[PDB]
Formats: C-alpha cells, structure tokens, sequence
RNA sequence: AGAACUGGCGAUGCGGGAUGAACCGAACGUAGAGUUAAGGUGCCGGAAUACACGCUCACAAAAGGUGUUAGUUCAUCUGAACUA
RNA sequence: GCUCCACACAAAGAUGGAUACGAAUAAGGCGUCCUUGUGGCGUCGCUGAACCAUAGCAGGCUAGCAACGGUGCACUUGGCGGAAAGGCCUUGGGUGCUUGCUGGCGAAUUGCAAUGUCAGCGUGGGGAUAAAUCAUUUGUAUACGACUUAGA
C-alpha cells in the first residue's frame, strides 16, 4: 500500500517470494527487494546445486553469444526465476520488470527505511522443520559469484550503525512512552478510553 | 483539510477473459480495503472514475475522466467486475482507478 | 447523529420557491430566520458547533464497508 | 550462581481444563474449556457459560489463552459451569490486557463519525500537553 | 462427505402363496439414503442369491447418535480388495460419534491403502467400553494420565501480503 | 490378412487437451444479461498461497531397500515370516 | 559550455505519512532487580484494524485566554553518512502559523451529479571558449577500414 515496498529476502524462498513479488508488478506496485544473499530454497545444497548445474550445461552449439547465460550473483538468480513468472516478450511485462529492483545486501538509501516481510513466502512458516534447505548467498558463491565476503563486512558495518539508531529511539521512546503516563487518569484520557482508544 | 479524498481507491487489472479470447466489455477492479465477496457487496453501484492527463488542453482543463459503474462481484478474493462507457484503453492494467462512494444506499 | 428540527419552520417553501428564472434578499431573509433558531439548537451539544464547521474525509486505511456512520 | 541456567519456554498446552479462545465458527470470539483430548488435533470443547455449545473442534480453529483451571476427565456441562464460574475465569480474562485489546478494537470498529471527530479533538489536545510537558528537561 | 447411517430392512418380496420372509436388516453407512439402499441392494446380492429386481425394500432410517458429546473408542472390521480378493482388516478410532470414526477410516483408507468408496465393506464397528482392550499402541498413546502437549510448533496463517512483524510461533 | 456389425472423419466451426485427423464437451443468424458442461483456481492466466485427514523427497513388472507407514498370522517377553 | 536576437514549454499513472535493531522461530522483545549473568522479577505478542498526522474559502479576514509549546520558511552552528554516499540529526535568532481555549465578519446564483482543480524550459541564426574531425606526415598498423607519432 506505500507507494513503494521494501521487501527483506531474508527467510524467504524463491519460488513463492517470486510469484508473489510478480504479481505485485503486473498489478503495478513498485518494489525493492534487498538482502537477496539471505534467500532460501527448498532441498539441500546438493540437489540445487545439481540443478543449477545443470542449467550450467544448456548453452548453443553454432555460438554461445546469444545462447543460454548463466547468472551468479543471488539477485540474479531470483531475478532469473521471477522474469520466467512475467510475459518478459509483450509491453506489458518489459513494463512491469523496470518496477523491479533487486539488490544485494541494504543499499543506500533503502537502509533507513522500513523493510517488510512477505507471510506466505516465509520459511519458518511454509516448510516443516527438520527438513533440509539450502541458503542463496552459499550457492551462488559455489556458482562462481565472488562477493560474498565484501557483503558480509558491509552488514557488519551497517548492523552496527543499525543498532545504534534503534538503540537511541528506543531510549528516546522511553521518555514518551513513560511521560504519557501523567497525562493518563486525566478526564480527556478518560474519555479518549471510552471513546474506544 | 489535508486529505480531501471522497472515493476509495483501486487498481484496473484486466479485461475479464477466458485463458485466451479477452472481452473487453467489462474492466476487472481490485479495490483497496475489500478482501472479500460481502465486503464487495456494499460497493456494488457505485460510480468508478478512471482519470488521468492529456497535454493538449480540451474544455480548459487537462484532466479527463471516463465514468462507469460496478456492477458485480468477481472471484472469492474481492474482485469486482466494472463496465464503463467507453471501455478502458488496455493501456491502463494496473492503473488507479477512483471508487466514489454515491448512489448511496444503506 | 440527530439534532433539534422542531422549533424551526418548514413549509415556507416548496419546489416553487426554488423555481427561478445576484441573491434575491427574500432568500437571504429565510436564510437567516431559519438560522438562528436552528443554531441555537445547535449550542445545546458540545463540538457540535465545530463538527458541523469541518469538512469530512476518508483518511487512511479508512474502510467504507467497515464504518458506521 | 551454581543453579542451572536451563530454562524455560513456557507455552501454551493443550490439557484439560484449558479455556480456549475459539477464532472461528458461530462462536467467532468467544471462550471454552477443554473438556478432554481425543488426539493430536481433534479435541472437545465447551462452556455454557458463554454460550458455545459443546463439540468436537480440530484445533486449527481455534487459538488456547494462557488461562486455565482444574477440571475432571470428561467433564460435564453443568459441571464446566460450576467449576467455571468457582475458578472465576470471566474475570481473570478481561482482566488481562489480551482481552482489552479485543474489547478496544471492537469498540473502535462502533464509533460513529461524530465520536470519531470527538477523538480529533480530544488527542490534539492531549497531544499538545504531552508536548508542552515533555522536552523540559 | 458428512456421512449419516441407515438401518435397511428388506422384506425382500414374498412368492406366491408364500407369506412374509425373512425381512433382512442392515446398517448401511451413506452420505444419503439413495447411496444406501443402492449398496443394500448391491451387498445383498452377494450375502446370498437374490436379486435387485427379484426383492425389494422396506424400512430405511438415519440412526442418530447414541451420545454425541461421550468420547468413545472404536474398533472395526473392513473388507477391502486390491489388488486381488481382499484382506480382513481391524482398526480403533478414536473419536466422537460412529460416524466420525467411519469417515476418518474412509479418508484413511484413501490416504494409504490405495482402494476406492466401491471396494470398502463394512463388516462391523463396534465401541471398546472398557479400556485396555485397545491393542493399537497409536490409540493408547493418549489413553494415558494426565495427558500434555503443547502446540507443535503454531502455523499461523496471515490474512494479508504483507506483514511487518517478522512473525514467530508461540 | 480379410471376417461381420456399429460408430466417428470425409462436407465441420466453438470451449478444453502446453501443440495434433482421430481425445473430453459442444450444434453455427446478430446482439444483451444470466447459468453451466469439459477443464481448471501458485505466477505466466480468468478462478480458493481454500478448508480436511492422511502418505513422500521425482512397456520394462520379477525384483532388492540394517527405506517408510499400516496391517496379516504364529509364540514368548517383544520376536518371526509376510501383506498392503 | 557562455553571451545576443527572433519564437515555443513553463516564472505504464500521485492527493495525508515509504512509519528504519538484529537474531532465533523447539523462541525473542520491553521495563526493571542486583553481582552482571547463558542470571531474578514483571510483562508483551495470538495483527499495521497499528502509529503518528488530521477542524479553518482546497481551507478566508479579524478579538483576546492561557503556554514558551509544536510547526513553517530563510538565514546558521556542528557532526555524521562513500554500498548508489546527495541523506539525517543538530545549534542559534528572526519570520508565519496555530485547533490547547473562547471570540466576531465572509461563503449562496456553480440553481438536485456528471475530476471540477490545485503535477527556469528547447527551438535557429549571430558573437566568443575549449575542442574534435577531415586533410598532411609518419610507422610499431593496415585490403578498405582502423590504429599509433609529428606538425604553434
């Protein structure tokens, strides 16, 4: 309903997270995924890993300059399974895959603004426990995508600044949330209380 | 006032279709708030507006509408099938299209 | 949310008093006899007054199927 | 310092003698007990106090409160009456603050616009004595 | 579906210059009447030498619950063929009324077994009244003192698409 | 191989079958509103990220599993061989 | 890129607010206790339906009552942010606002709906600045290309 969601990857599948976030775009609501590292899928790390692979050894035999790519870093690989969910050929989706922005990690300037989770698309929720799964971040690392180390040493420095932030409001907070206390038992919070608030 | 807003909000989504042949009489209507048949059933008739610009100036001011109505409920989730006059351009999918709130009956 | 009508008049006019064919000073006359009685009805509620000055609007997250009006 | 740091998740348990807030159904709200377990998700619930009549429900309609009470196996209705109002659970209920924000958000669905308009007014003021009040010191 | 249970009395149809036979009964469990008398006719069939046309039928009733809200074990004798001729089958059930159990053998008997509504037969069902008698170690494992547990693990299913709770069990 | 009957195609559109002469429905005047068949309701795509109880980790036919769930029949205090 | 004249826009879908710990989910926040714990105590969650914001001609013109607030704007201190930092806090005055409270004058005639409002800018021809190119030369290049030097 805002203007434009900041959705969080962490948690989150693949699969359901992309149609989801899919759907939202043909339906015109703009998004920022982030933290696409975090992202998880089902099955262990052997069998995704297999059929990545063996999408690894689908290519063209004259040339395989216009024949299949194959994509490493994890926004990438989401992106892969989200474009197959649009009709990527019409006007439609090439409008609707500009509404799409990927990252990895918490970008500038979307660390200061509220993330936001997708309930359905949650694995903590979706798959039973005790069963294997398999995080983004480690299997595009094992496809060749580079950067996993430089992420982490940026989170650990926003993490940081993160706490700080959240540690001063909450203490800030402390203040109102203490000091509405004397304004309470007055008439107009009485009233304030029987007019449903 | 800062929001003078009288007219719930919506999203245009498709034509209704069949999984090929589109019809395009009657504009498919998400609305904001409504997640269920009998939420729908309050907005039945009311007077849809669809506006947006044109940068040539007509009656001396550039903003156009194309009205229409809501006639009847679409799918479990709270879809609401619209028909205007003259039909939505296929251009807009996914366009905020305006709910107003009168004939108003309750 | 019920008011105080019956101290004012009614039947001074009718469709005919708004046929028509500036402001006729009659209607503005009407206008005034009209308004103060029912005004001081008014006063017998408190905000009452006010709420009868501001305008009304939908604000966020407000549900029309869901009010009560 | 030498007890033991193993500790705690206390949860909600499934047992006899538990009121249950039943989310779905002609109930939708209301409270009940768990006069016995049949298996892992079917149970039998009621009270006649609030007026759910007593049935068998699969759990997934319903959601258990941190209240409960004694009570035999099998119990009756007469019976969950007596040991419902001598536990006095009506009360703890409301008491908490779980079932003030029940009561709050229906009370908040009643309002008519004009209390509604009441309230603008009422927190703009209340509002600006927190203010004047508060950033003192 | 809901299934609700038919007592079926045939007279099956006297011959000539012969009174009244043997008017069999049986308890048929349908989810309505014409599903009943269909099987009455069809199990009749075979329980000995008749025929659909040849007989007839009589009474029909739905047999209500005995005690609806009393937790009662069963246990019950099925036959059902696949591939070939059958296996005469036992289980307990624990639940609520006859048919609570009776369906709950049904969707089982479609979870596992792998044979459909025309195959299964019931033979009998019968409510253990005592305890102890029930041998299947599932069923008597909440046949126990003082029985405990907790929600395994609460699924909540969130109405919306999006939340900002990062939700947790609990 | 031709034996017989009896259909469908040949002269034939329309819904579904991801695509098709043989498959599932369905009779073709032009329109409006309603209701369905067949097929479906993650996204592509209109429709329940519905509810319920369960099972599993994707013509070769006989099979092997110190797999897995439920049962069958024998005997002690749980075992054996099997069936699904 | 600047300056002059002549003439053209303006001096894929808005209408309150995109409202910020992180980590587990067979567990965690928040307050608090004390030594600082893998601690004690309380408590919370079972929806964001929340939270803030919101009255005034589409938001006028005017009287004070309180209180030194909140808020705008422009001057302004100071610091932070280089993952796309272009964002945020902050200090100090003025300026306006106030709905925290009570005042007074205005609105029609748009006639019973048919949004009925309130998201400097290129042209083409001069003047000038710095270029780049063709051309010319060279040869590490070369079929044409293309490329490398030199030419104030």
């Amino acid at each position: 309903v805002e203007p434009v969601v900041v959705i969080d990857g962490k948690g989150h599948l693949v699969g359901r997270l992309a149609s989801v976030v899919a759907k939202q775009l043909l339906n015109g609501q703009k998004i920022v995924v982030v933290r696409a590292e975090e992202l998880n899928i089902s099955g262990e790390f052997f069998r995704n890993k297999l059929k990545y692979h063996d999408f690894l050894r689908k290519a063209t035999a004259f040339n395989k300059t216009r024949g299949p790519f194959h994509f490493r870093a994890p926004s990438r690989i989401f992106y892969k399974a989200l474009r197959g969910m649009v009709s990527h050929k019409t006007a439609r989706g090439k409008a609707a895959l500009e509404r799409l922005k990927v990252f990895e990690g918490i970008p500038p300037p979307y660390d200061k603004k509220k993330r936001v989770v997708v309930p359905q698309a949650l694995r903590v929720l979706r798959l039973k426990p005790g069963r294997k799964y398999t995080t983004l971040g480690k299997l595009s690392t094992s496809v060749g995508w580079k950067y996993e180390d430089v992420v982490a040493k940026l989170e650990a420095k926003r993490k940081v600044s993160s706490a700080e932030y959240y540690a001063k409001k909450r203490a800030f907070t402390k203040k109102v949330a203490s000091a509405n206390a004397t304004a309470a038992e007055s008439d107009v919070a009485k009233q304030l209380a029987a007019l449903g608030y | 006032a800062e929001s003078h807003r009288l007219y719930v909000k919506g999203k245009h989504l498709s034509y209704q279709r069949s999984k090929r042949v589109n019809n395009p009489n009657v504009s498919l209507i998400k609305i904001e708030g409504v997640a269920t048949p009998q939420d729908a059933q309050f907005y039945l008739g009311k007077r849809i507006a669809y506006v947006y610009r044109a940068s040539k100036e007509v009656r001396g001011s550039k903003i156009r509408v194309m009205w229409g109505k809501v006639t009847r409920t679409h799918g479990n989730s709270g879809v609401v099938r619209a028909t205007f006059r003259n039909n939505l351009p296929a251009k807009t999918f996914g366009a905020s299209v305006r709910i107003f709130l009168y004939p108003s009956n309750i | 949310t019920k008011v105080s009508v019956e101290g004012v008049n009614v039947e001074k006019f009718n469709v005919e008093y708004f046929a028509k064919e500036e402001i006729k000073a009659e209607r503005v006359e009407d206008q005034k006899v009209v308004d103060k009685a029912l005004i001081a009805e008014i006063k017998k509620t408190p905000l009452l007054k006010q709420y009868l000055s501001a305008s009304f609007s939908l604000k966020n997250g407000d549900k029309p199927h869901m009010l009560k009006f | 310092s030498t007890d033991s740091i193993v500790k705690a998740s206390n949860w909600r348990l499934v047992e006899v003698g538990r009121v249950v807030l039943i989310k779905k159904g002609q109930s939708a709200g209301k409270l009940a007990a768990i006069v016995e377990i049949i298996d892992q998700k079917k149970v039998l619930i009621d009270g006649p106090k609030a007026g759910v009549p007593r049935q068998a429900i699969n759990l997934g309609q319903v959601v258990l409160t941190p209240l409960t009470f004694a009570l035999p196996r099998g119990a009756r209705t007469a019976t969950v009456s007596k040991k419902w109002a001598a536990a006095a659970v009506c009360e703890k209920w409301a008491a908490s603050s779980w079932a003030k924000k029940i009561a709050q958000r229906e009370r908040r669905a009643a309002l008519t616009d004009f209390e509604r308009f009441q309230v603008m007014v009422l927190r703009k003021q209340k509002r600006y004595t927190v203010k004047k009040a508060l950033a003192k010191a | 579906a809901h299934f609700k249970e038919y007592q079926v009395i045939g007279r099956r149809l006297p011959t000539e210059s012969v009174p009244e036979p043997k008017l069999f009964r049986m308890r048929i469990f349908a989810s309505n009447e014409v599903i009943a008398k269909s099987r009455y006719w069809y199990f009749l069939q075979k329980l000995h030498k008749v025929k659909k046309a040849s007989g007839e039928i009589v009474s029909i009733n739905q047999i209500n619950e005995a005690h609806p809200t009393k937790v009662k074990n069963f246990g019950v004798w099925v036959r059902y063929d696949s591939r070939s001729g059958t296996h005469n089958m036992y289980k307990e059930i624990r639940d609520v009324s006859r048919v609570a159990a009776v369906e709950t053998l049904y969707q089982d008997m479609a979870a596992r077994h792998r044979a459909r509504f025309r195959s299964i037969h019931i033979l009998k069902v019968a409510e253990i009244e005592k305890t102890a008698d029930v041998k299947r170690q599932y069923v008597k494992q909440f046949l126990t003192k003082d029985l405990k547990f907790p929600l395994p693990h609460r699924v909540q299913k969130s109405t919306k698409t999006f939340s900002y709770k990062r939700p947790s069990t609990f």
